[PDB]
Parts: structure tokens; sequence; C-alpha cells
């Protein structure tokens, strides 16, 4: 059977980071 | 960044302090520091006029009220008081009152399932971690004046660190190899 | 490629993080990364208010839950704490709590037949592969920030490679000679 | 064989027992067994008069003392109490005291670097391995009455097997071929 | 030889063989790597392909 | 013949034994044999006290120590333990600890390049070649009590055969014809 059913790698498309805050009075 | 003013109702601004005499010198400064920052600190020396009418009723008023935060001034003499005021300390009246307050705190702490909601231990300069009563070691212990800003934040019931709001789960892209 | 959306129920989005103070800043960055990507990360610094009520109860809440994935932030001080936090240091409270958490993880790991279902070791910038406790070396050790995509995949409980469905055995043609 | 007698000082013959109501009937037999063998067992039902003066002080007497070996009587209701005594019951006083004792034991255990010097879990007949609190699963667990002689050896601080004294390394003889 | 090995595994799976390779069994392999390896080493019926 | 004595420092005279319950009786005799011959053998039944303080820390003490020789007592139940104590035995605690020890040994063995420096398999009278874990079959396998002299030689780290010193190449004499 032909190998057309290829393996696929999964990756997370959208991402975001940060936005931590510290109170200083 | 942007400034923030706590919306803490004046009802939640009540604070009660229990201490020993050796640490009273610094407790006066601590009470001044709290009053400057807008907290209604009830302590025996300044509440003397009202306290004189009935000491036991005065103590019970703050002990019964669940909303009143109690600050425990930890010092070498505090553990000694709450352990042996009646016998080891030649019957010190202030030591006896401190021991009674501590017993009431412990009874309430036990009744709540050993969960501490309003008792704040504070380590004063001449104290050490070993002086904190065991049941009080299960929560945050603040050293004074080393962690005074943390104490203010706790009394404001505010978090020193505010986590970012939780986002949505990331979408996954499939790429054939 | 094509976009795939995870069905991970909100119940499976809880995460607990244990670390040492030498890596506190990178742990904060890591927590931000996890929170923004939709994971509910429980860490002492952010849950300070609830954690203060009963620290041991707070830790046990996540240690009991089989569905909570515990992330182990590996650093030079982490191994030091989980080995000699009580003797090699002057009674560091955070070190002792980390050591307790590590012991509970080890006990659970052994009682399960030495199978690691929910403990995820992560190497932080100053860490080396030697710092991972031996029993944690028998699983996938991720590196931060190098493998953050892989960490997200693991938490999502998704495969990085989609194996195509197994086909039927080939049919054989017979030719005479 | 031959007979031996232990040089155990009397001060080290003090044992404190914590339990739940379901084990109450068995705990009476266990306490009688301990007392007959000369151990000074402190339990609430027997020390009623002293405990009545001040329950919390009574408990702290045996909690503070490092030399007092605490026996934990495990059972289905013991775990239930040390987890949800305050909530799952109509304020069961014994359950709350048991929870407090368990918390103090855990605090001491953590503060010692997660080493258990004096907490002896004992499984009563209706109990199971799972009812042992996790941190108590890292030590010898004695079943009752199955392992009563092992329990007595543990209390006496005598190892059941005594290793023969270590000898010298064998000499090596050389022979030609 | 990781890439050619992925192609080879595609070829085997397409033709109906259940190939156990570390990169695809990552989820189970993460529980206990050594146990995962020993499962296939023990079984006399599992054919081991050595990618030279 | 002639007498020889080893320079083996006491620090290299530590031995750790891992076994299964079916062998326990023969293992007691084996430990007697080792102790009498001047070897400091660590086994769970003799170090009951220190092991009881913290079981996992006790095991890690010898697992982490590179200089301690570990003796694996093979028997029909040892392979069963180290392969399926997980579920087959209704939570056999000793089986689980044996499995954990075996896993740690395997991890160390693999991490070292599959070179075995300190794991010494010993076959016990009810065991057979098939009971040895495959990775342990790559070294010398001793049989007890048949090879106990060889076991002592192995522990002493003394070769059983003294190879004479390599001489010089022979001189060639030419006697032409």
């Amino acid at each position: 059977a032909e190998e057309g059913a290829l393996v696929a790698a999964v990756e997370p498309g959208p991402l975001a980071d940060g936005a931590a805050v510290r109170l200083a009075l | 960044g942007t400034l923030k003013t706590s919306n803490l109702p004046e009802e939640l601004r009540k604070v009660f302090i229990t201490y020993s005499m050796d640490t009273a010198m610094e407790v006066v400064k601590f009470v001044n520091f709290l009053l400057v920052n807008g907290f209604q600190t009830a302590i025996d020396i300044f509440e003397d006029r009202i306290r004189g009418i009935d000491i036991i009723k005065w103590m019970e008023r703050y002990l019964r009220d669940k909303t009143v935060m109690i600050i425990v001034a930890i010092s070498p003499k505090y553990k000694q008081d709450v352990e042996g005021a009646e016998s080891q300390l030649d019957e010190d009246e202030h030591g006896l009152h401190t021991k009674y307050i501590h017993r009431m705190m412990q009874i309430e702490f036990i009744k709540q399932g050993s969960m501490n909601f309003r008792f704040i231990p504070v380590l004063f300069p001449n104290a050490k971690k070993e002086h904190v009563p065991t049941w009080l070691q299960n929560t945050h212990v603040y050293s004074w004046p080393k962690n005074k800003k943390n104490i203010l934040l706790r009394l404001l019931r505010e978090e020193e660190f505010v986590a970012p709001p939780r986002g949505p789960l990331p979408t996954l892209q499939v790429v054939p190899l």
C-alpha cells in the first residue's frame, strides 16, 4: 500500500505569555 | 503602573494585638506604624480607658468578632507566658491575660478544624522561629520590621503577586511529515 | 496544515508546581506561560491567601488528587533541598516544604509500582541533567524554555506525532519460475 | 535460649495514644495490653480527671515531649476525622481534637526534615493499608493484634534481630598451580 | 537517522504492521521508559528491527 | 602455601542486600556468613531502627553511594516481584520496595553505559538461571552456598588467580645449517 498516509507532527499554533504584576504599595 | 486603593470597608479595618511586655517597646512603634497606614488597632495601652471598665469584656469583644484580625507579637517571653504564666512567672497579670487570649485563640482554631482565618503571627526583632507556638507555624509568619510591607498587604487582604487571567487552551496545528 | 482543538476537560487543567527559591523568577515566568495558555497553575506565591489558612492542607489538596499534574522545577538548589534541607541549611521553611512534597511524591511513586503517571520534571536554565533525582530520570525530562512547546503538549496530554492508522497486511502476488 | 531485660528508663516508658471512636473498644484492649507489659499509656478515657482541667494543655503535654512515643490507631473513621472532621460531622469534639493532634504531628514531621522519630502507626482490625495517612506510610506499620509482639519490641526500642558482631576480614592463602 | 526512520515507520504502519517506536509511543513510554523497553525485549514474538 | 592480607579500607566494606520474602531464611544465613567474615552488610531486617526512621531515605543512602556493593538475592519470587509486584500481590510492601530498588539499579546501570560496577547477583538454593534479570546476566553470577568462597573473593575485590608478572621477550639463537 502506498505511503500517502504520512505521519503528522502536532504543534500549538497560537500562544501568549507574560502579564505578571507585583504590588509595591 | 496604575495606582490602586483598597476598597476595604472600615468594618474590616479592626485589628487586635496581643503581646508580652518585653516586646512592648517595639509593639508601640508597630501600633504607630499601623495607625499611620489607616488601621484601627486595638491594644490594651491605648484602649485603657475603655478597657478599664471591664478587661474581660474588652478582650471578649475582639475575640468573639470573626472579622477582627489578631496580630500575635512573638517574643521569647511570649512563649514563656502562654506556657507557664501562672506558675513560672510569679503570677504576672499581663502574662495571665496573654495566656487566656492564647487559649481562646487555640480553642477557636481547633473548633474550626485547625484552620487559621484571622490569627497573624509576627516575629519581633528579639524573637526566633522556635518561639512561634506550633499551631501558629502552619501559616505565614512575618518578621518585623523585615516584612512590614507584607504585613500591610495581609491586613489589606491583598495578594503581593496577582496572577494573569487564565486564557483559552492553545489550538494545535497538524503538519504532515 | 489543519487545526485541532483539544477536548481536555477543565477538571484536567489543574497543575501544581514545586520548586526551589534559586529559580523563583524563572518559575514566575513559567507560571505566566502556563496561565496565559489556559492552564490553572497552583503555586504558593500566587495562592498565598488561601495557602495561609492551612499550608499542609493546601499541599495535600494537590498531592491527594490523582488528576493534578505536578511539575518539578529542577535546579541546583532543588536537589540540595530534597536531600539535606533540614541539616545542610539553617532550617529553611520553603526547603522543608519542598522536601516534604518530594517525599510524598516518592511514596506515591513507589506505591504505584514505580510508575510515574503525573510528575513532570522540568530543567531550568541553570540546571543540569545530574540534578534530576534518580527516580525522576526514568521519564521525559523537559528543559525550560527550550522545550516549552513539548511541555504544553504533555500537559494537553497530546501526542507530538500522529501515527497514521494501521493498514491491512499486503496482498501477495505469486508468479511462477 | 537465654533471658534478657531492658535497661529502659521509666521516663522512656510513656506512650500517648490517639484514635477515633470506632476503635474505642479495641483501643481499650490495646491499652490494657500495653499497661500489663509495664508501659505508661496516656489516653483520654483513662486520664479523664487530668484531661478535664485543660484539654489543650493535656494534649500539648504529650505533643511537646520528644521522648513520648505516639501511637496512631488507624481506622476508617480516623482518616475521615483527620481529613474532614469539622465538616462531615455535627461538630464531633473528639474528631476535632484528633484532627488537631494529627496536624501537630504533621507539623513536627515536616519541621524535622520529613523524618519520623516517634510516630507509630498501628492498624486496627477493621482498618486497611489505604487508611494510613500518606506521610505515615514511610515507616513500619504494625497491625493489631497480629503484630503485638513487634509493637512491644518497637516500644522497648529493641531490634527483633540482633546482628552478630562484625568479624575481621578473612586472610588469603596463596597456592601455586 | 531519525527522519528516514519516521518514513520507515510510515511504510510499515501503512502495510499493516504495529510498529512500536519511542517517538510515537511517547505517552506510554513516559510512564516508565525501562519497563517500556523491556516489554518488547522480553516478548520472543516481537521482531526487532535495527536501523543501522 | 603463603599468607596474604588485603588493604581494603573499612569504607569499602559496606554491602547492601536486596532480596524477596521467600529467600528471607537463607538470606539470614548469608548475612551471618558475611558479617562473621568482616563485612558490614546492610539489610532491612537488621537496620530496622534507622530504616524505620525513613525507609526511602534509608534505601537512597545505599543506592546513591557508588562505593557500596549491592548483592541481589535471586529467587523465583524476586523476578516476580521486580516485574509485577505492582498489582499481582495485593500491595506487597516488601515487593514494592524491591521493585523500586531494582528500578534504581537499572537506571544507574543504563546511565553508566550498561557497565555493571557494583551489582552482584547471587543465586539462592531455590533459584535458577532463568530467574536472573537479563541485564544482570552480563556479569558473573554466583550461587549460594556453592560459590561463597568466590563471593568473598569478589567482595574483597581480589582476583582469584594471581597472574605471574609478564616477563621479557625470549632471546633468539641462530644456529644456521
